[PDB]
């Protein structure tokens, strides 16, 4: 006879359980990364803002020099 | 064989989501006695802690 049957040793394994691998970093790591990014941004902003203030002072004194003729 | 991975993808999508929880954490609470007296059967019982499967 010929029918639809499983083999002698059966079929392979079949999963039925929830699989969540829990990928990622701990909270301390991401918080430290954020704090370091904030500090780097603050330092770069302080340097560029001081330079921009000096440039603005230079332009203002240029206007001071040009004022009496106008 | 592959359907377990499909269910895992679905459960990664929906179960851990906070917005999914905010629509389902405290919506439609049914007690056990009110579920029994209303003719509820199946998951309506099994979500209320009533151990009953045919």
């Amino acid at each position: 006879v010929k029918q639809d049957m499983p083999p002698v040793g059966g079929y392979g394994p079949i999963d039925y359980k929830r699989n969540l691998p829990r990928r990622g970093l701990s909270g301390y790591s991401m918080f430290a990364v954020g704090i370091g990014a904030l500090l780097f941004g603050y330092w770069s902003m302080m340097r560029w803002n001081r330079e921009r203030r000096r440039l603005q002072i230079e332009d203002f004194e240029a206007r001071i020099a040009l004022m009496p003729l106008l | 064989k592959n359907f377990s991975l499909r269910i895992d993808e679905l459960e990664e999508m929906l179960t851990n989501n906070r917005i999914w929880r905010n629509r389902t954490v405290d919506i439609g609470v049914v007690t056990a006695e009110d579920a029994l007296n209303y003719g509820f059967s199946g998951v309506m019982l099994r979500g209320s802690g009533i151990q009953w499967d045919l």
